[PDB]
This record gives structure tokens, C-alpha cells and sequence, in this order.
């Protein structure tokens, strides 16, 4: 989508495979500023908004 | 800008009390080995307060 309309898709209900997110080499740019990116497989959210 | 006063931003493993790091080794932040070398979730441990 564009960036006026960003699309906004809710995760819940699921467990999530973060270290398959953070391990790939494609992303140029991986940057939290909340959590930590080692400690997303460890924690637990009620929902994550993408 | 006074760049001068730096803190460990990055490291594998917390301290014991009393114990201090001096140490200028590379970090691993990614599943990707880094080789004394800086890249890809490589990054230095030391970086400076702004």
C-alpha cells in the first residue's frame, strides 16, 4: 500500500516465529524501540498491529 | 556535541558486580558470524551520549 493509506493488519490469536523475521538478511534496516530484537521469541503480546 | 563519554550499548552477557570491560571486540547481534569485522547486525559495543 501507500504510505497516506498504510495498510494495517492485526496479529492475534497465533504464536509468532520472530527468529525466522530477525535472522533474514534481505531487511536493510531492523531498528525496535520498545523491545529487543533477542527477546521477541521470549516475550508475549496480546496483539501486534503490521 | 561533547562525544567523549561512551557506554556498552551492546553485550552478550551482564556483568558481575565490581567488574569492568574495557574490552574492543566485535558484537554478533545477528544469526550472521562476524569476524572482527563490521556489517550486517554487526555492530561496536561502545557508543558515545550525544
Amino acid at each position: 500500500a501507500s504510505v497516506y493509506a498504510w495498510n494495517r493488519k492485526r496479529i492475534s490469536n497465533c504464536v509468532a516465529d520472530y527468529s525466522v523475521l530477525y535472522n533474514s538478511a534481505s531487511f536493510s534496516t531492523f531498528k525496535c524501540y520498545g523491545v529487543s530484537p533477542t527477546k521477541l521469541n521470549d516475550l508475549c503480546f496480546t496483539n501486534v498491529y503490521a | 556535541g561533547n562525544y567523549n563519554y561512551l557506554y556498552r550499548l551492546f553485550r552478550k552477557s551482564n556483568l558481575k558486580p565490581f567488574e569492568r570491560d574495557i574490552s574492543t571486540e566485535i558484537y554478533q547481534a545477528g544469526s550472521t558470524p562476524c569476524n572482527g569485522v563490521k556489517g550486517f547486525n554487526c555492530y561496536f559495543p561502545l557508543q558515545s551520549y550525544g
